[PDB]
RNA sequence: ACCGUGAGGGAAAGGUGAAAAGAACCCCGGGAGGGGAGUGAAAUAGAGCCUGAAACCGUGGGCUUACAAGCAGUCACGGCCCCGCAAGGGGUUGUGGCGUGCCUAUUGAAGCAUGAGCCGGCGACUCACGGUCGUGGGCGAGCUUAAGCCGUUGAGGCGGAG
RNA sequence: GGUGGAGCCUGGGAGUGAGGGCGCGAGCGAUAACGUCCGCGUCCGAGCGCGGGAACAACCGAGACCGCCAGCUAAGGCCCC
RNA sequence: GGGGAUGACCCCAGGCGGUAGGGGAGCGUUCCCGAUGCCGAUGAAGGCCGACCCGCGAGGCGGCUGGAGGUAAGGGAAGUG
């Protein structure tokens, strides 16, 4: 049950295990939704076939959650009497992944 | 327009275009603040203790470094200058129009003259049983020339008169009462 | 007039404390070069932030030249043959995968291979 | 279980220290014997606060012979600054360190 | 208090409790000081006895430690340990990657140039009158002294040399 | 004038008023110096912080708003570290 | 700059290394208002710890501490960091 499509980037090697995903606002939003990522590395059950070979068909998964950058510090320093600081940005809404 | 006379039932008066008008405040303040402002006091911080005694500022050489400033206790550093003037004066003109437009923001109760009679705090009880509210909580006090003998005592004392009362005086969010020579004050306006 | 600024600064300093984890036995409380240790940590750390990506760059590289070269190989020829691709260019799970799926991966290295002869 | 402690001591913290650091996690008897014919100073002032612990003890923390020492350690306090002469100068001080002593005694 | 011959200099030390009811007696001990018992709302409130944090010394545990460099570390991954915000993090680190402190003043700074041994509290562009340009706002002629009077709050008003 | 975005005057608030490094054209100077003196471009400014040339501001590429497990190239490299 | 409802949203242009230094904008700190403001012995404050908020200077909040406070939803003030 493990497939490899791609997204907006790769973030890819995916089935059911909601793999958390970057920001799609746009698609997103809507709860618990289908959508379509197009494959690109169908590797299932034990039979393989090129990317290409794909890019016709795929997937979707049910668009689930909204996470909120998970904290991670930045503090700007310089010798070079140079101090600021910031945390974090990145956020995604987590998707499970729907194969087919 | 409508420039409500007390004794209720009683008759009505009209309010004033001076009153009427349509509000001031960044000026309102500015009144505001003239009032604490020459009101407050001052302080300072002993020239003695800070200048007094006889520093020995350790030459040098010896493995040290130098009455002045920075060690403790003294010195102070720029305190609150006994030797700071106070005072902040706005501006009669200024200050005059300030009661005015505020108070029209008062207008937003009208002290029927007869009022200047009443003799007794507990009287007062019963003017007030007359229009209680919670604007009356706020509550001012003023007669038109001399007083309103006893209403000037109560759980809201004070009484201003026709003459000399201002936005210090209420201009502050309140509501009150006053006498129609107060309305003299009027004329002042 | 008061300026008190007790409790206050107390508490920064406990705060760059807390930026304290563990680390060397001593700016652990070092409540200076504490602060310091800090700042230094902190640049790095940025450098650290970008660095990575490439460090793995070459990560891949490796699993990577394991599996290219292993079939019979190098990156200079799967590079090339695997951009005449077409319908597929990926790189990144790429390795990964000739680990996961042997199958999958010598796959892609058969067809690849003819990409060039 | 119950124990041994005294303040305002006036000793070595650190010598203090390896005194108990030896008699240890160990037998009450056996340590006892161990003040008794053991060296230094502060043995003395050691063997005492024992004394105290398992008297403190069996008498009203309650199995004599059972107790040996669960944990023992000292820790310094309060000091004795000493005024010597000035660098011909300026006096130099130097601080006996008074020492904490605390012994824990527990049946076996 | 104290260095000064002297003229002179000139600290630091406040707080337990509601009120002592401040700790009989018993317990080890030369004793102090430690254990019980009684106050008790608590005495890890207990007599220099409120709140008593940091520096720093101790005592138990987790992990970690003898072919190895560095402050630092931090990016990766692994082993073991805890899952009071569980299929994700917590701590610790073996290895491996890349990595010259911090501040002054410098053409130029790891610095072997300076600065600073540790922690906690003090500590340095302000006020006043002038003047100035910006602007918020009150009239364009605009504007105020000293004062006189009015003042729980104590109310501002009137003053027209300038 | 393809440009696009600097251009000008009026006024408040400024800093530095002594740098050096390279290429080039002169001085001087033994055509000597990581010497100095002016000049023309840039450079560097305690961060013009990354790459490299070992390591090396600083000379070749390069402009660093922020995204660890993307991709195309500089200069510079591809027997090994 | 193209509409903006107050937000905000969208496109692109369009950069956004930075010391002296010049301009905007916020943060907590002990004070004076309690601009028809008052919580607390089932804790004021300060302390002790923390995998929700802020770009941030900070917030909140939950746990344990300790004995009495003091806050101010908003402006004013300064021996402020």
């Amino acid at each position: 049950m493990f497939a490899i499509i791609q997204t907006g980037g790769k973030q890819y090697r995916v089935s059911e295990g909601d793999v958390i995903r970057v920001e799609s606002l746009q698609g997103e939003a809507g709860d618990k939704v289908e959508l379509k990522a197009l494959f690109v590395g169908g590797e299932q059950t034990v039979f393989g076939e090129d990317a290409g070979k794909y890019t016709v068909q795929a997937e979707v998964v049910e668009h689930g959650r909204g996470k909120k950058i998970y904290i991670r510090k930045y503090k700007s320093g310089v010798q070079y009497r140079r101090r600021t600081g910031h945390r974090q940005n990145f956020t995604a809404i987590k998707i499970l992944g729907i194969q087919g | 327009m409508e420039a409500t006379i007390y004794d209720n039932t009683d008759g009505e008066v009209d309010l004033p275009d001076v009153f009427e008008t349509p509000v001031r405040s960044d000026l309102i303040g500015k009144a505001v603040r003239a009032a604490q402002a020459n009101r407050k006091q001052d302080y300072g911080s002993d020239e003695y203790a800070g200048l007094r005694t006889p520093a020995e500022s350790f030459g040098s050489g010896r493995g040290q470094a130098h009455r002045v400033p920075q060690a403790v206790k003294g010195r102070s550093a720029h305190p609150p200058k006994t030797e700071k003037d106070r005072s902040l004066d706005l501006n009669d003109k200024e200050r005059q129009l300030a009661v005015r437009s505020a108070l029209a923001a008062t207008a937003d109760v009208v002290v029927s003259d007869d009022f200047e009679d009443l003799v007794k705090t507990q009287e007062v009880v019963s003017l007030l049983e007359a229009l209680d509210v919670h604007a009356d909580i706020d509550r001012l006090f003023v007669t038109s020339d001399e007083p309103s003998t006893a209403a000037r005592n109560l759980a809201g004392a004070d009484v201003a008169t026709a003459s000399e009362v201002n936005t210090e005086d209420l201009a502050p969010g309140r509501l009150t009462v006053f006498t129609e020579s107060a309305l003299a004050e009027v004329a002042e306006r | 007039p008061r300026a008190k600024t007790g409790i206050v600064r107390r508490r920064r300093h406990k705060k760059v404390l807390k930026r304290a984890k563990g680390f060397w036995g001593s700016r652990s409380k070092q409540y200076r070069n504490a602060f310091q240790t800090l700042l230094n940590a902190a640049t790095y750390e940025y450098r650290d932030r970008r660095n990575k990506k490439r460090d793995f760059r070459r990560l891949w590289i490796q699993r990577i030249n394991a599996g290219a070269r292993l079939h019979g190989m190098n990156y200079s020829t799967f590079i090339n043959g695997l951009k005449r691709a077409n319908i597929d260019l990926n790189r990144k799970v790429l390795a990964d995968i000739a680990a996961r799926e042997p199958e999958a991966f010598k796959a892609l290295v058969d067809a690849s291979r003819n990409a060039r002869q | 279980e119950a124990k041994a402690i005294a303040r305002y001591v006036r000793i070595s913290p650190r010598k203090v220290r390896l005194v108990v650091d030896l008699i240890r996690g160990k037998s009450l008897e056996e340590a006892r014997n161990i003040l008794r014919y053991t060296n230094k100073r502060g043995a003395y002032f050691v063997a005492k606060v024992l004394e105290s612990a398992a008297a403190n003890a069996v008498n009203n923390h309650d199995l004599e012979d059972r107790l040996y020492v669960k944990a023992a350690y000292v820790d310094e306090g309060p000091a004795l600054k000493r005024v010597l002469p000035r660098a011909r100068g300026r006096a130099d001080i130097i601080k006996k360190r008074t020492s904490h002593i605390t012994v824990i005694l527990g049946e076996k």
